[PDB]
Formats: C-alpha cells, structure tokens, sequence
C-alpha cells in the first residue's frame, strides 16, 4: 500500500483564495490528536476497573515550519499574515494591534495518491530566525483548531519560493556606527493569540473544534551576543549599563530588522572568552519596528 | 591424533536436519577463504575503592554467546543437469534463501527458480521476517560439525576484471554445533565427476563484461566500458540473543532488515557519444532529488553463440552523483541503487544465470523477466489493405506486423504524434474530419516494454 | 472557502451488484441560517465509464448504468448490473495485496451530470473521479 | 504504534476517526491479550515516516481483558 | 581592541584591607545582570504593543571558584569568612550562629589593560569539597551584591596560594576502627543566607543594589558513599540500621573533619556491587565539627 | 572518441569569469598529486515494522551536494620577471588570496607584494569574512572545466631534506562546472620558455635549512640544525550548503575561521653551546604557560652571494 | 465500527460445525443504542467455500442455510460432518503461525438476498475470511 514519505510532501498555505505553496523548505514538523473526557464511576456498589472514556473535541495542532529565505519574499506574507502592516516591502509592527482575532488561513499538506492534511483555522503565532555565520532560517509556529483528511486539495504551481538567498554576514550598527565582535543576532515575532474554548451543551456527542481566537499582545524582540570587547579604560560607549533609549538596526544584505528606539539590558558570562548578551525591544514611544526585505541588489 | 588442514574441508547446505538427501543437501564448493565461527561475551566485574590499603580484585562472568559467524567465496556455474534438462546454479538453495522466505519450488515464478533456458532469480517474494531456514555442514577432514539454523546474510559479487566471476556469501546462525557422528555420506551427496565436468565446461570471466544503462526520463542509452564494480544483495539480518544473569544465552531467533541492492561501478571519461563524460554531464547538470534508469550489468558478456553468463537487471534504479575518480587516466563511479516502484512490491531487481545465452535470450530477459519469453524486435505498421494515404472524412483501421513471430506479447498501443489531422481510438480505427490539409503521422508501441517502434508517414490531403 | 472531494474510490463486491445513489443539494449562507432545497434534475443525465489506465488509449472495462430515483429530492443513483460487476472482475489486475487478498484494481472512472436541450446551455461538469476497486467473491 | 498507511482514497477502515467500540487482539505465537471491545484514539505524527499511534482501552461494558500464556504449540 | 581571556585573569579577594589572591585557581564562573519592571499597559482605548520596561535594581550576582588545595592554607579563610571559629589551624562549627549578618568582603576580577569586574557586599555562601580517588579541590559559592566596572583595583602580590598539596588517599574512622571498602566522600557546609530586599520609593528613577543580609542558618553536612560489606553473618558494627550518636571522622594526610557524635542514616542500592550510602550530620547536643587545615607533615 | 590523462592537465587561477588577460590568470605549475572533484550527499528512508509480512523496502534520495574540493602541490619558484623587474613567484595569487581578502594590489604593503628585492606576503589585511576569491580552471588534454568561486583554505610547507622546497595548497569551491568552449587560449596565457628558463635558474632545495631561534623573553639565540620539519598556514574556512527537502543544493557562500600559522621543527640533541639540548632543558625547567620566541625558517640556506630562499 | 465483515471460521476435524448468527440492527443516535434485531422475511442466505480466490477455483464445499426464530432476527448456518470431512480432505498441509492444529482449507463469504419482498433482488454479502481446520485426535 502507499507510505508517507515526509521528504515527498509539500505544503500550502490556503489564503484569500490563493495557494502559497512554500517551497524550499527545510523542515517542518505536526501532529494531530483529540481530546477525551474519562472518568472511572467507582462505587461502593461496583469497584469497577472500566473507564467511561468519550471523544469530544480535537485537540489544537501546533504546525512548525524551517524555509529558507528565497529571492521572490514570500515568506514576508508570513509577517503580513501575523498582522504587520506593509508598505513596498518592508513591514511594520502597528502601535496597537489592528484587530481583535487574528487573520486566518488553511494550510494543506500534499503527498502523493490523493494523500492530503488539512489543516484549518490556522493562525501565525511565532517568527524567529537567527542571523548568524550559518544560513538563516525562520522558524514559523501556526497553530490550527480543526484538522481533516481530504482526497483534492489545492497545489500552488504559480506561487513559490524562489532560489535560497546566499549567505551574507550580519552586522549591527547603532545609527552609523558599528558594534564591534558580533556573535550570534537572534531576532524574535509573537502573535500571542489565544484559543477562545466555547464547548457548550448543544455540542454533547459531537466532536468539537477551535473556530474563534483573539490576539493577546504583538511584540517584536532580539537578543544580540557578543564578545565583552573595551577600547578605551572607562569606556563610555561600550559597557554594561543599561541604555533607556538608543536607535538599533540589525543589518543584513538581504534583511534589515529597524529599531528606532531600544531598551537595551546587557548581561555578562566569564566564559572561555567573555561575552556580553544585549535585550533589546522596542521602548514606550519608540516608532514601529521596521523589518525590510531586499531580494537582490536591495 | 591427527591435525585437521582447511584446505581438507567441504561444505554442504541443507534444509533439514534429519532425512538428508539430494534434493535437500548439495555440496557447496568454497575457496581458501572460507571462515566460520562463534565468538562469545564476559564481563569484569572490579570494586573501585579510594582509601588506602584498597582492594583490587576483579571476577569474570560469562553471559552470552554471539551469533555465529560465517563466509565463503564461491564461482558462478550456470550449468544444466541431465536429471531435469533446466538450468541450474550448483548453490541455488543459497540464491533462494536469499531471495524468498517460502519453501523452495524451482517450478514456481518467484525466488529462485528455474527454466529449460536460464536459472532466475526474483526477489518479488522476500516479505518475511524470516527467509527460508538452511542448515550449513562443515566437514572438515574426519570430523563433523554444522551451524544451526542459518540465514544468508548478503551475497557480495566483485566484478573484478581479469578474474573469474565469484560470489562471496555471508550470514548469521543460532550455534555452531559440533557433530561426533556422520550426518550423511559425503560420498554420494557430493558432486561427482561428471557435473564436475559438466560445471567447469561453463565459467564467467570477469573481464568480457557489457553494461547497459539507459536514463528513463530521456530514453538515452550510454556506452559505458567498465572498468572494475561491485554489488550487493543484502539482508541486514540481525539476531537477537535474550539476556539473563544466570545463565549465558545464545540467540533465538533473528529478524531481517531492510532489503538493499546497491551498486558501485567505475570507468573511464570517454568523450565520444553517449559515453562516461556525457553520463557525467548529464547527472551533474541535471540536479535531480530522484532519478529513474535502467541498469543491466552482463557479466560474461554477450555473444550470437551461446556462452556463460549472470546478469543483474534493475528496472527502476537510482544512480548517485558521479564523482571523477583523479588516476594516471582519468575515470569516474558509478554508484547506483535498485529501488521498488512501491515499498512494499518487491521488484527491486532480478538476476538470469545460463551457461547458453544468445544476444536475443539476455534482451528478452531484460525486457520481458524471463530469457525464455520472447520479445518484440522491431516493428511497421500496416494500414487496411496497403494504403499509401487519406482523404477527408475516411477511415483507416491500420494493422500491425510484429517480429518474432513467436513473442509473448504481440498487441501494440495507439497514438498520434506530428500534426493535427485525424485521431485514433483504442483499436486503430483512425478517423479524420474536413479542413484536414496536413500531413499526419501515426505510431505504435508494444506493451512488453522492447522499446519497438512503430511508424508512418500518411499523406492526408483535402480530397480531389 | 473549504474543500471540495471530487476524487472518490469505489469499491464494488464480486456477484453482488452494486448500487451507489447521489443526492445534489442547494446550499447557501446568509443571515439566516444555512439553507437547503434539493435540487430539481430534469433534463439532468449521467454518463459514466471505466477503463484500466488514464493514458490515452486505455481499454474500456465497462461502463455505468444511469438513473434518476427522485427530481423532487435531487437524488439521482448511479450503479452497474451484476453482470458488469463480474466483466470488470474478469478484466482487473492479477496482482494480489497482502493482508487482503480480496481487493484488486480495476481501474478509473468518471462520471459526468449533463443538461442537453435547445434552450440550454451545452454544459457539463464532472461531478467525481477516482478509481475502482474489486472485492474478490467466492459464491457463484 | 503503526505507520500511516491508506490502502484508498477517502478510506473507511484506516483513518484518523475515532473508535468507540471495536474488538482488538495484540497477538503472538506465545501470548494474546484481547481487548472484547476497545476504544481506540489515534494521533499522527508527521516525521520520516508519517507514524499513527494508538491509545486502546477497554471500553465501559466490555467483557474481562484477556491475556494468554501459551508455552509452546499454543 | 581588548578581548578578555578567562584564562588571563586574576582573582583578588579584598578583605579588612588587604588582598587575598587566590591563585591555585581550576575554574571559576559568573555573570552579572539587570531586574526590569516590565508591564504593557493594553486598553480599550488603546490595544498597544510596546512595552514599559524600566531597570531598577541589579540582579545579585552568583560566583562559584574551584580553588585546588594549597601548602599556605590561604584557602581556609573561606571557612573563616563563612563564620568558623578559628583555633590554630583548626575551624570550629560554632553552636549558635555569631552574628545577624554574614562577613562582607569585597572581589576583584583582574584583567588585561586596567580591565576589572568588582563584585562588592560578597558573602561566602556555599563551601562542599568531595575526598575521593581525584585531586580534591574546593568548589566556594559567593553571592554579590553590586557589581561594578573599575580602573585601578587591589591585586595580592604577598598573600597568594603555594603550591598544591600532593593526593592523599581518603580513609573513614570510627573512633580508631576505621571503616572498609570508602568509595567517595564528600563533604559539605552552608552559610544559608538570604537577601534583604528593602526597594522603597526614595529609589524610584535609580538602580538599587542589595546591601544587606541575614543569617538563616549554618550546618555540616557529609555524605560517605561505601561497598556493602559484611564480614560476619548477622554483624553488628556493619548494617543497615541507624546510628543517633556515633563519633566520625573523614580523615586525610592534609585535612581532617571531626563529628564528635553523627547521626548517620544508611541507603542501600543493589547496583553492579552493592553499594551503601551514609548521611552524616552532627547530632543536637554534638561538640563544634572540627575542620583542620595540615599543611605540611600534620 | 578519447580517453584523458592526468599528465595533461593543465591549471590556471583566475579572479574574474571573463575577460582573461595575463594579468587575471596564469598557469600554475601542478605535479602528479593534483586532485579535484565534488561530492555528492544522498539518503536512504527504510520502512521498519515488527510484524510478520513486513516490508522490505528502501528509498534514494539526493538531497545537497558538498563543496568541490581541490588540491595540487607546486614548488616555491621566486625570480624576477623582465616586464616589472619585480621579484614574483609564479603563483602569486594564490599566495594573495591566502594572505588578504582585499583586490590584489603588488605596489601596496598588506598581503602579497613584490619590490625590486623580494617578493613578501603578510597577513596584517585577513580580517574578512571571504578573502579574495579565485576561480580555478582545468584543462585536461582538450576537455574543459573549472570550480567557480574557490576559496584558498591552507597551503602546506613540508621541510623535507634531500628534497626540494614545495607548497601543497587545498581549498573549496562552490561548484565544479564542466566548460564545453575554450575560455581562453592556453597558449598564450600559459607560461612560455623563456620564464620557464628564468624559473628553472632558481630552486629552492630544503637540505640548505638554517634555523634562527630567539628567546626573547632572555636574550638567546640557539643553533638547531634541523632534520625535518613543516609549517602551515590555515584559514579553517567552512562552507555553508542550505537544506532544502524539495530539491538538491549546492554551497552558497562560505565563512573564514580562525587563522592558525603553527609549525613543526625536528632536531638531533646536541650538547654543544646553545644546542637543541640546551634548548629543551631551558623549556622543561622554566614550565611557562607563555612563551616569547622569535622563529625564522629560512629555506634554501643564507649565503654572501646570491641565492634563491623562502 | 466501520466494518467488520472479515472473520474467519475454525472447524473442527471429526466433528459436525453450526454457527448461529444474532442478525442485530445497532443505532447509535441515543447514547443507550436501540437493540431492535432485524425481522427476516424474505431472506435467504448462499455461501460455498472454494480453495482460493482465482477463476475456476474448485468448490471444496457448501454451507447449508437454516432460517429459524425469524422474529427475533436470528439464524444458523451449518454443515453436516461428511461435508467437514470434505473440507478437511483437501486442506492444504501448511499449519497456521499462532495454532499448530489448524490448516487453512480454503476462503468463503455469505450472501443475504431478498425475493422480490419489493421487486428488488437486494442481495450484499453479509460476511466472509478464510476457513481454518482443524486436526482432531478422537478419531
């Protein structure tokens, strides 16, 4: 019979009536499961030892996606899905979350003979990739209320990635001037929606699904590391204090993620070597986070 | 009193362990480098103390026993026997214990079996936890001993030039046992002269060896002279041994692996057409994740008249990258691997061994499974009573003639191929319209896989 | 916005006919609640076939018997004799499945709802595909 | 635990679907243990080889599980 | 510029004004850093996503050095600074705890160029050495305050650790019968001490450091792990039966811990060989734990 | 209809893909150890079941490819050249993009530069991420091909005595691409008699070794004839592939590591004055945790008249 | 739920086989599902035992229908003991994996049919596996 090869997949993402088939994908991992309510009625008439176990409701999926950043951008969609507002080609976190539930879209899971999961409701809830000497990679968590099994599907020929974008070393400056001995540049993008369970008595007897959900918080954070380096004896820009306000960009060839104001927090480990680690987020009244994304030539 | 020499021993494989005869033990003839044995598990079990005045002592346990190991080399003879008048490989019940865990019938279709032309082997039948069960004898000098309950591990042929075709067998068994009594007469159940005779008038020589590699999602067949190779048909058979404390263990019972016919050939660059260098090429430009060609290497070579052969057949193979292998002359590998269209239909591959292949029986072979099946040849079609051409609005139910006249598969399919002016059904009845002023063709392709075709030009023009 | 299952594999029993009835329902979402009236097949014929392959050329195993039950509910059945039953077993694949020796493939059918009239448009549409399988029976 | 496997398109027998009530027996040369009525929860796991794994407990009024230590020749 | 190389460091103890530096130094590990108050103040009128993080106060900082034994014996004024009663070269356990308030010292971490760390208000909280078939060495467990950077610093050219003490096999007494088949013993004491946070209002817009702590409590604690020897049927000195008073001792060539009276529990695990473990503590009414510190020839 | 030999290939460094003048490429000198080609990553996926019937089947696929490797030994070859009257070795270049990640410049001071006496590489510029980047092209007999975008990873310096003085280099390129049409004319570009006379006048042989060792933390200078010894120079470059499941890749871009510069020098115990004994003594007895030498290796032997050395 | 058709049948050597099927109709709309049988009128059931699956395979035997209790939904199906002796002729000399007494005889399958209770010959099989003898020691 027909065995189901992961490396003899493909996903894709069902939005607005388009299929976002996301090729050069690297890896990504789901599962499916339900939920059940048992219960053992142990009675001082019957000390019974069989349970009273009944499925109801399908336990929320949590989809994670390893692609590779490609020449044609579209996983940007992704931030714009996760509710960044977009203006040519670069991204911007809103002040305030624009609404209240986030934006929904199915995603399909091909493999050959007609094999499909269909995944629906699903929402982005977690971006992060991090700028490093390897190739970066964004890491993306979706979260999906109701799952089935389905004969056709749809197969995004058109939409697809492109070619994997080459390496490029990242460099992070504040204005204009560079941070000396870079280590690893982590950037982090949340969607912390919640899952609103209305399982009600005229669902008694039915397998029940998450259908609705609200948006709790957006933010947009990083943690940068780097080598405890000092240039001058009682150095003043390079130390541990804290740093209430100051203009942060984590620069790329091909990427550009903006702080226009940063709280930064450092935090030093006497290791082999010393390294400082940076917190940086954004501050109170600091202006939207960019994030820009250059296919070729910026 | 005396000393036991190697070069003394002979080898018999069996099925059963009692009611030995011809039909269920046969002597294996084996090289120098045959080797067998059981190697056996301890422990130390020492206290590691810190004061002074400690104490070091240490105690042994055993606890276990391993799998008993053993190998030996064999020549592929591809011979007929008098009694059936069917080809037969002198250590088929190998080749089946290897291929199928049911119990053997030469006059079956899959596993090992055999023809009044040429000696098959499929692995269409190897879904088993646990193939068919033999029973190795060694005789060595005067005394007896035996490995119970073996299984055949994998079967590694070297396809090394200059040197007679060998097979070298290896495989796992519950125990050794050594044997004070005789289990059966050596005498009679050995081969005698006359098979010897019959044996080595049919040997494969390593060095008259053809390949033919073709690329299935272009229809391009190279001409690759090899220059040394290898394959293997491998089992990866575990056993397992059950642990208890008490007592030493040996195993009881085994489970087989995954099943892998892989490969590994090495040529030269050459620059002529369809050669090493345009394999090369083609494989590195392409890039692709899976490929699907057709692998038949021919060890023996292939005559008009009749000769020795063992030849390997994968249908759906996969071929790795190509590396170029930096000698005193330039060359590169050819590593492959024989993948199933499904995973659980078998079919990696199969292999034909004859002391009489004509070209024509090792082309049926590949293309039909059976040197015995004849295949199609070549191929012109023929239309409804010798008609050159066509008119609008007239049919024309072509025909078809086919050589040999005695292949197993004479029907043809139908399609259309240059131009747009008539169709075709399922039977032939080509069928045209009005406004058809062009020249179309039509063509026709056997069913059994020859690669035949089948074509013509017809002139169909607007009427007069 | 959700799926639709146009790909669907029958299986049919060896001797026994087979009887597979389809009901075509209105749907509609509105500020009311969903909606459903059967749909009225007049003028509204099937046409079904089997053959052993996609490719073009593939030989004709049998082909479906096509009826309407009943236009007021918009249930229209489409099924085959026992006698087609045994044509399409005689003209399946020999090849055996373990852990079910029964079903073997028979090949791949469509079906298509057509409404031919001079008023109306010559439009069809196929409503299914997929492909046929065949449960091996013993008795006759 | 078992590997996703469908023998059809749309399949009946071997789905995701939950079963209520369905006679199981894990079963060996040596030892069987029956479950008269199972219920049977299923969960994928997209790896490799897509895996499905099963979670079977007898049911409310299934009869006494059974387990049987056969020796040797049952 | 400047890296900093753990390796080329130097570790300076600051205490009642002179400098005890630590060399015969294996490994030591910290990190400093900063608490933040952040809260994102989400409303009806305003759903935001940026947050309003503030740092106030610094984090306490956690020091641990692995300190080899050595031939001048600088190494137990850690016991000395933890609060033992000093005699000789002899470290009493007292009964009663001295003081409120644990023995402050300051610490410098000495670098290349006039680079520092200077860890201030340190307290030595931990102190647990296992005698064994390896080097014994010391792992010291000090927790800061604040934590500064620094110019010029306090560097101990006189006062430093000589040369470490050659192995010497570990043996357990009772009295003077001593006890078979030793496999590990490790020793342990504790300055369980806690910080008092008094963050008030007047530090509202500034960093507070933690300044002072309290004493909970001090202890002695030794765990002997043994081979499951027995040398008669039915022994009595060798068994599995607790002991409420018994004299003990974890002697060596260079250091000795006394238990006047121990109240020893027994941990039997059926391993590869048998193995027995003990829980020495001192029992109520037990004189002062004895630590003495031999240098050379007792 | 050929077959290719080893003995004819011929190898050319270049820094661009077009345009090739004799300022861009040039022949570099190979010996019979020469080595090239490209490795490929696959994976088999098996089906592992427990019961009876199992399936017995496995499944290919070609999922990334690994950076092409290269490597040839030339022997160590200064003179001057009559066009710039410039002390140069014959595969400059690579000393170059082994040295500095900037645009070759000879009249500069960082990385490799000649002048009127000596040709001098030094690593005072290889703080870059890619260094300069070469593309090395093979002509074997007739057929052509190249390995696009190599980077220089280490070049081995093996002081064997009664041998002569030669530099083994290794490094990786992105991908070996085979050329059907000429790139350009190895006539021209390759090197004629008359610089192969001018070459061949100077050889470095690695018996003539004299060693200079300095302690510079006492002031002393040692006399170690030496018996065998090497030195290297590594750039630990690593190369980058990306992973794709869909479909094979090939490296796209690549990362310097840490630059090591490290050696090894074998000598007879001599009790003279400032021997080999008196050295090791010196070490074992002081046990420093650092230590402050001076080293020259001077190959080809110091001489009042002139000679070629390295 | 889902089906269940597949059961196979282990008959005893020497010894006379009657099976009793409780025709049942389960309806899971109320939690307590209803266990109204089904009424057999008009029913007859056709099974034969023939030695593998292929075209032209001989009929190694024929199971004998019994309609009794049709209120109720009851029925049996048997055979008498010179057809097991049949069966257990020409059964094949291979003994199952799990039990060493039985041997695989051959396969069947069972066909409920109703005549026209409303002009429609409505026959689907109703069971079927593979039937197992079993070796007897009494005689």
């Amino acid at each position: 019979m027909f065995y189901s090869l992961m490396r003899e997949s493909k996903i894709v993402i069902e939005y607005d009536g388009r299929g976002y088939h996301f090729d050069a994908l690297s890896n990504y991992d789901a599962s499916t499961s339900f939920q059940e309510f048992k219960t053992l009625r142990r009675t001082i008439h019957n000390r019974t030892n069989y349970a009273d176990s009944i499925i109801n409701a399908q336990d929320p999926s949590s989809i994670s996606l390893a692609i590779n950043f490609s020449t044609t951008l579209i996983e940007s969609n992704f931030f714009d899905w996760m509710g960044f507002t977009r203006e040519g080609n670069s991204l911007f976190l809103p002040r305030n979350t624009p609404n209240i539930e986030p934006i929904m879209f199915n995603m399909y899971i091909i493999n050959h003979n007609n094999s499909c999961i269909y995944f629906e409701n699903c929402y982005v809830s977690t971006v992060d990739f991090s700028l490093d000497k390897s190739i970066p990679i964004l890491n993306v968590g979706i979260e999906s209320g109701k799952f089935s099994e389905v004969s056709t599907f749809r197969d995004g020929y058109t939409i697809t990635q492109g070619e994997v974008l080459p390496y490029s070393a990242p460099a992070v400056y504040t204005n204009s001037s560079p941070l000396p001995a870079l280590i690893s540049a982590s950037m982090s993008f949340q969607q912390q929606c919640s899952w609103r369970e209305d399982r009600n008595i005229f669902d008694i007897n039915k397998i029940y699904t998450n259908k609705r959900a609200y948006v709790n918080e957006m933010n947009a954070s990083a943690t940068l590391a780097f080598y405890y380096v000092k240039r001058l004896v009682g150095d003043k820009f390079l130390n541990l204090d804290p740093e209430t306000r100051t203009p942060l960009i984590i620069k790329n060839k091909y990427v550009s993620i903006t702080f226009p104001l940063a709280r930064i927090s450092k935090r030093l480990n006497f290791s082999d070597l010393y390294q400082v680690e940076y917190d940086v987020i954004p501050t109170a009244d600091s202006d939207p986070v960019e994030i820009n994304f250059f296919g070729e030539r910026k | 009193m005396s000393l036991q020499l190697l070069r003394n021993t002979r080898i018999f494989v069996s099925t059963v362990k009692t009611g030995h005869n011809k039909t269920n033990t046969q002597e294996i003839l084996v090289q120098d480098d045959i080797s067998w044995g059981q190697d056996s598990n301890s422990t130390d079990i020492t206290v590691n103390e810190a004061g002074p005045r400690p104490t070091r002592g240490s105690k042994r346990f055993n606890d276990s026993l391993n799998a008993a190991e053993w190998s030996f080399s064999t020549y592929i003879l591809p011979y007929k026997d008098k009694n059936t008048s069917k080809q037969i490989v002198p250590d088929y019940m190998l080749w089946h214990a290897l291929s199928s865990g049911r119990a053997i019938n030469l006059e079956g279709t899959t596993g090992a079996h055999n023809n009044a032309t040429n000696f098959m082997v499929n692995f269409k039948d190897n879904s088993y936890h646990e193939l068919a069960m033999l029973h190795i004898y060694i005789l060595t000098d005067k005394t007896w001993s035996y490995i119970d309950s073996c299984q055949i591990n994998q079967a590694e042929v070297n396809v090394d030039i200059e040197d007679i075709g060998r097979v070298t067998w290896s495989g796992n068994g519950n125990q050794l046992i050594p044997l004070d009594e005789q289990p059966f007469d050596p005498d009679q159940i050995g081969i005698d002269d006359e098979t010897y005779m019959t044996i080595q008038g049919s040997y494969i020589k390593n060095k008259l060896t053809i390949l033919k590699i073709k690329d299935m999602d272009t229809n391009k067949s190279y001409d690759i002279p090899i220059t040394g190779g290898t394959f293997t048909i491998n089992n990866n058979i575990t056993y397992l041994t059950p642990n208890v404390m008490s007592r030493v263990t040996i195993p009881i019972g085994s489970f087989t692996g995954a099943f892998e016919l892989t490969g590994s050939l090495t040529a030269y660059l050459n620059d002529k057409s369809l050669g090493s260098m345009e394999l090369y090429k083609d494989l590195i430009k392409t890039l692709k994740v899976v490929n699907r060609f057709e692998i038949a290497l021919v060890l023996g070579g292939e005559y008009d008249d009749e000769r020795p052969a063992a030849i390997l057949v994968a249908k759906q193979a996969h071929v790795n990258i190509p590396t170029i292998e930096t000698d005193d002359v330039l060359g590169t590998s050819v590593e492959f691997k024989a993948i199933p269209s499904d995973l659980d239909a078998g079919d990696e591959g199969y292999l034909g061994f004859s002391s009489k292949y004509t070209r024509t029986t090792i082309n049926n072979l590949i293309v039909n499974g059976d040197g015995a099946t004849d295949a199609v040849t070549a191929i012109t079609v023929k239309s409804a009573g010798n008609v050159t051409t066509l008119n609008r609005s007239a049919t024309l139910q072509m025909s078809v003639e086919v050589t040999p006249s005695s292949a197993r598969n004479k029907e043809v399919t139908w399609a259309i191929t240059a131009g747009d002016a008539a169709t075709i059904n399922a039977t032939g009845l080509l069928r045209a319209d009005a406004s058809k002023t062009g020249a179309v063709t039509v063509e026709a392709t056997a069913k059994d896989g020859s690669g035949v075709k089948g074509t013509k030009v017809i002139t169909v023009t607007a009427g007069g | 916005m959700s799926t639709e299952n146009r790909v669907i594999d029958l299986v049919v029993d060896e001797n026994v006919p087979y009887g597979l009835l389809m009901q075509f329902m209105d749907v509609d979402d509105s500020v009311y609640p969903s909606t459903s009236k059967p749909v009225d097949l007049t003028d509204f014929s099937l046409r079904g076939s089997i053959k052993s392959s996609l490719e073009d050329g593939a030989e004709t195993v049998a082909s479906f018997t096509t009826a309407i039950v009943d236009a007021a509910q918009g249930v229209a059945s489409i099924s085959l004799p026992v006698s087609a039953v045994t044509t399409i077993a005689s003209k399946a694949s020999k090849e055996r499945d373990r852990y079910n020796p029964r079903q073997r493939l028979a090949g791949y059918y469509d079906v298509i709802i057509t409404r031919t009239a001079v008023g109306s448009a010559a439009s069809s549409f196929r409503i299914m595909e997929g492909k046929v399988y065949i449960s091996d029976g013993v008795t006759q």
